[PDB]
RNA sequence: CGCUGAAAGCAUCUAAGCGGGAAGCCCGCCCCAAGAUGAGGCCUCCCACGGCAGCCGGUAAGGACCCGGGAAGACCA
RNA sequence: CGAUGUCGGCUCGUCGCAUCCUGGGGCUGAAGAAGGUCCCAAGGGUUGGGCUGUUCGCCCAUUAAAGCGGCACGCGAGCUG
RNA sequence: AAGUCUGGGCUAAGUGGUAAAGGAUGUGGCGCCGCGAAGACAGCCAGCUGGUCGAGUGGCGCCGCGCCGAAAAUGAUCGGGGCUUAAGCCCAGCGCCGAAGCUGCGGGUCUGGG
């Protein structure tokens, strides 16, 4: 279940 | 089966052995059977039957036609019972006594556009929370690539009402044969005014 | 010289009794008569082909247990949409389905295809509604 | 070693008529039709019918010997009748008839009727005996078989509905 | 009923039977009842 | 779970045949539905117009436009 | 890798059946009632709360029951964060 | 597109058209023993021998083809229809269809020989 991210979230 | 055309007028309640009945009052009677079908000629079994009276200068020549084969005045509507197939040229409210069972058909109130929670009663979103504009929105309506689309019949927004409602088994409390009423305990389908149907019950 | 290819001609109709008959080795005649390829002018790409009228469809007969074992299929397009029908129960409700559907199979996929069954005329019972056309008899 | 080739007595006077596919057998108790496998061939000699089989490979066997006892309890059937009997052993179990009809009253709520169908019979002599009979061989058997679950043998007490000559093998309770 | 995929005969009263397809063993002892599957 | 019953003289719900047996399956209830192009059916109405399976002109039975509205409705219907 | 947004919740379901309940069964070391165990069955049903971000799990009070899985560990151009 | 082609056999599961240990009076074919007209096996009458019954009967193994074992998620299906002395499987044939391969005819270009 708790696996990491393999995107970060945003910018502008 | 037997039936009649009628227009529902109003609610209320009446009192019987000390208990408060609420009836739906409906004008049922008197409906002039306007032609059989048969067997023979249609393949199946009905009455037409009219209903409330209609001013000659509004029925068209192909209408008149009709009823004057039938020989009955104009009548504003014509409606079809199936398996039924009374004895008379004219069905009143007498072929139903108190205690007997019926199925009322009418046409719902009509809400228009209905949102997704009026309609299929839906529970929207949050309130308060971190909500964004979707508090009465319908949330997922599928999957992602399989099977990557919508499936017939997924509950959404949009017209609800003015269909078609049966409603079934309603206790027939009372029968007013000198005004035509009939008195049915619990709700019938459609706005006071509307066209209904009465039909003997079919359950059991 | 370039090929030979026929103007339009009256239509051949046709009376074929199915009763005793294996669906299956019947339905390929039918469909034979259907696109026309007993006719040595046969040109694939029009209607020239006879008019079968079927009758006694509900006699047609089938080997090993695929009365209770065939099973006919529909998909509605909603969740949960999908009927089966065994032989046994279409023959005791539509049996003239039971043939139509074999022919449709065999007849070619597309505008043509379709042309070709509509001339596929299958009835229940030993009568059917097209004496007017006076179809002849076939022995298949 | 063998049913089918074993000839079948016919008492006086019971006919038999072959038909293609059917036996059809008439005496004293009335008539029967017995299917048969065209296959088959039944024979009418003086006294007595015999079955034959056209070879000797496995479907062939298997419908001979059913031929013969299908035919020879025809036979039996129109003469002497069938019948089986039913003991009802419980303490408030009792049976009567009720016109044709049988009516058992074997510790439900309620009691039981049964209808004999056509060509079948119900007697009651005691209360506690049932007889089932009829020409029908596999008719009387049937019958005879609903009744008897109305009300199935206890495995722990000898109570309940009973085939005449049924052993009565019980399990201990506790 | 016993449901396996090794059905036998559990004592000499047992008896292998082949009824619509499947095989059982049917015999006096009611624990003894088996069908293949 | 049976009845009758061979192969296999016995036995066997099975190989011929026949029963019983689920909230499940088919029908039954409610709603949509002939674009069901396989385009269904019945009742009634008009009618056989003028000019060179096509064109043009005026009508029939009917329909639409416009308007007053509507527990019908986003427009449309 | 000139981007296939990633746990959990919410919303909305839909499917499988190795069936949690309800229906039908066979065996039971099945007296009755109540259980065990296997078979048939996917129609419907499958609660509210305390703790933790939790999925999970423990716990409280109930229940016929408080099923287990798939759908990009279903669903962020639907929301949350 | 061309054989509902011919002859012999097997399979009854739609096996063919999705799998294993293992299980089984499925079916066909082989083979080997045991018992039996000095009466066997099965039933009906006893105590593994008797009595009528008058034929076979019981066990082991091998081969072909089938049966079960066989539960997973959107709607099914051997590509489909449909197929059962086959339109399935094994053995043996004759004929046809079938590619831009081969041939016929015509042409181009390069290379080699005239
Ligand atoms: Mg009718
Ligand atoms: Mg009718
Ligand atoms: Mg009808
Ligand atoms: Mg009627
Ligand atoms: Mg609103
Ligand atoms: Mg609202
Ligand atoms: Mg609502
Ligand atoms: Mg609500
Ligand atoms: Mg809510
Ligand atoms: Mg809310
Ligand atoms: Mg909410
Ligand atoms: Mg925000
Ligand atoms: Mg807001
Ligand atoms: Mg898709
Ligand atoms: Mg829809
Ligand atoms: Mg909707
Ligand atoms: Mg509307
Ligand atoms: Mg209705
Ligand atoms: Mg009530
Ligand atoms: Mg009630
Ligand atoms: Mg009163
Ligand atoms: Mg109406
Ligand atoms: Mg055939
Ligand atoms: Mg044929
Ligand atoms: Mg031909
Ligand atoms: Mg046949
Ligand atoms: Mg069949
Ligand atoms: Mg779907
Ligand atoms: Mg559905
Ligand atoms: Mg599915
Ligand atoms: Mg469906
Ligand atoms: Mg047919
Ligand atoms: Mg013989
Ligand atoms: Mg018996
Ligand atoms: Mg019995
Ligand atoms: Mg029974
Ligand atoms: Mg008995
Ligand atoms: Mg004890
Ligand atoms: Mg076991
Ligand atoms: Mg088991
Ligand atoms: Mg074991
Ligand atoms: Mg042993
Ligand atoms: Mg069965
Ligand atoms: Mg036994
Ligand atoms: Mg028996
Ligand atoms: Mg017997
Ligand atoms: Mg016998
Ligand atoms: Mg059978
Ligand atoms: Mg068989
Ligand atoms: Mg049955
Ligand atoms: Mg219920
Ligand atoms: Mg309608
Ligand atoms: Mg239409
Ligand atoms: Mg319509
Ligand atoms: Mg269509
Ligand atoms: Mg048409
Ligand atoms: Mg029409
Ligand atoms: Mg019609
Ligand atoms: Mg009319
Ligand atoms: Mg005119
Ligand atoms: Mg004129
Ligand atoms: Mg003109
Ligand atoms: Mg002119
Ligand atoms: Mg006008
Ligand atoms: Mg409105
Ligand atoms: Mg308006
Ligand atoms: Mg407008
Ligand atoms: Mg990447
Ligand atoms: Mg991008
Ligand atoms: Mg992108
Ligand atoms: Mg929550
Ligand atoms: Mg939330
Ligand atoms: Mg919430
Ligand atoms: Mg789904
Ligand atoms: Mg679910
Ligand atoms: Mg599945
Ligand atoms: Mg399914
Ligand atoms: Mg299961
Ligand atoms: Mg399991
Ligand atoms: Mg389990
Ligand atoms: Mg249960
Ligand atoms: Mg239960
Ligand atoms: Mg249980
Ligand atoms: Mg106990
Ligand atoms: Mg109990
Ligand atoms: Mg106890
Ligand atoms: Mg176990
Ligand atoms: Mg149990
Ligand atoms: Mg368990
Ligand atoms: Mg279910
Ligand atoms: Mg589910
Ligand atoms: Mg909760
Ligand atoms: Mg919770
Ligand atoms: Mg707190
Ligand atoms: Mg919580
Ligand atoms: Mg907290
Ligand atoms: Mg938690
Ligand atoms: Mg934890
Ligand atoms: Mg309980
Ligand atoms: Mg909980
Ligand atoms: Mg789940
Ligand atoms: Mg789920
Ligand atoms: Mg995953
Ligand atoms: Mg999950
Ligand atoms: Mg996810
Ligand atoms: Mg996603
Ligand atoms: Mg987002
Ligand atoms: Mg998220
Ligand atoms: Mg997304
Ligand atoms: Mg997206
Ligand atoms: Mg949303
Ligand atoms: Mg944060
Ligand atoms: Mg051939
Ligand atoms: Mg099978
Ligand atoms: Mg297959
Ligand atoms: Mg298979
Ligand atoms: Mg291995
Ligand atoms: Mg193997
Ligand atoms: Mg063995
Ligand atoms: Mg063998
Ligand atoms: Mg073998
Ligand atoms: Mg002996
Ligand atoms: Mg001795
Ligand atoms: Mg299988
Ligand atoms: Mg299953
Ligand atoms: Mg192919
Ligand atoms: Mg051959
Ligand atoms: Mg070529
Ligand atoms: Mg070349
Ligand atoms: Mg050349
Ligand atoms: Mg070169
Ligand atoms: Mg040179
Ligand atoms: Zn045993």
């Amino acid at each position: 279940v708790d696996k990491p991210p393999y995107l970060p979230r945003p910018r502008p | 089966m037997k039936g009649i055309l009628g227009v529902k007028v109003g609610m209320t309640r009446i009192f019987r052995d000390d208990r408060a009945v609420p009836v739906t009052v409906i004008l049922a009677g008197p409906c002039p059977v306007v032609q059989r079908r048969t067997p023979e000629k249609d393949g199946y079994t009905a009455v037409q039957l009219g209903f409330l009276p209609q001013n000659p200068k509004r029925v068209n020549r192909p209408l008149k036609g009709h009823f004057a084969k039938a020989g009955v005045e104009p009548v504003r509507i014509l409606r079809e019972i199936r398996d039924f197939n009374p004895e008379g040229d004219t069905v009143t409210v007498e072929i139903f006594k108190p205690g007997e069972r019926v199925d009322v058909t009418g046409t719902s109130k009509g809400r228009g556009f209905a949102g997704v929670m009026k309609r299929w009663n839906f529970a929207g979103g949050p309130d308060s929370h971190g909500a964004h504009k979707i508090h009465r929105h319908p949330g997922s309506i599928g999957n992602r690539k399989t099977p990557g689309r919508v499936y017939k019949g997924k509950k959404m927004a949009g017209h609800y009402g003015a269909e078609r409602v049966t409603v079934m088994n309603l206790e027939v409390v009372d029968v007013i044969p000198e005004e035509n009423l009939l008195l049915v305990k619990g709700a019938v389908p459609g706005p006071n005014g509307g066209l209904v149907i009465v039909r003997e019950t079919k359950k059991a | 010289m370039k090929t030979y290819v026929p103007k339009q001609v009256e239509p051949r109709w046709v009376l074929i009794d199915a009763e005793g008959k294996t669906l299956g080795r019947l339905a390929t005649k039918i469909a034979t008569l259907l696109r026309g390829k007993h006719r040595p002018d046969w040109t694939p790409n029009v209607a020239m082909g006879d008019f079968v009228v079927v009758v006694n469809a509900d006699k047609i007969r089938v080997t090993g247990k695929k009365l209770e074992q065939k099973i006919y299929t529909r998909y509605s397009g909603y969740p949960g949409g999908l009927k089966k029908i065994p032989l046994e129960k279409m023959l005791a409700t539509h049996p003239e389905r039971v043939l139509e559907h074999a022919v449709k199979g065999m007849l070619p996929k597309g505008p043509l295809g379709r042309r070709l069954f509509k001339r596929l005329k299958v009835y229940a019972g030993p009568d059917h509604p097209h004496q007017a056309q006076r179809p002849e008899k076939l022995e298949v | 070693s063998r049913i089918g080739r074993l000839p079948i007595p016919v008492p006086k006077g019971v006919s038999v008529e072959v038909a293609p596919g059917r036996v059809k057998v008439k005496g004293p108790k009335g008539e029967l039709e017995v299917p048969v496998s065209p296959e088959m061939r039944v024979v009418v000699e003086e006294g007595v019918v015999r079955v034959e089989r056209p070879s000797d490979e496995r479907r062939h066997k298997s419908l001979h010997g059913l031929t013969r006892t299908l035919i020879a309890n025809a036979v039996k059937g129109v003469s002497e009748g069938y019948s089986k009997e039913l003991l009802i052993k419980g303490i408030g179990y009792r049976a009567r008839l009720v016109g044709r009809a049988l009516e058992l009253t074997v510790g439900f709520s309620h009691p039981v009727v049964v209808e004999p169908p056509e060509g079948i019979t119900f007697e009651v002599p005691e209360p506690t005996r049932v007889r089932v009979s009829g020409i029908d061989k596999q008719k009387v058997g049937q019958v005879a078989a609903n009744i008897r679950a109305i009300r199935k043998p206890s495995a722990y007490h000898e109570k309940g509905i009973y085939y005449a000559g049924e052993p009565v093998r019980l399990k201990p309770g506790k | 009923m016993k449901v396996r995929a090794s059905v036998k005969r559990i004592c000499d009263k047992c008896k292998v039977i082949r009824r619509h397809g499947r095989v059982y063993v049917i015999c006096e002892n009611p624990k003894h009842k088996q069908r293949q599957g």
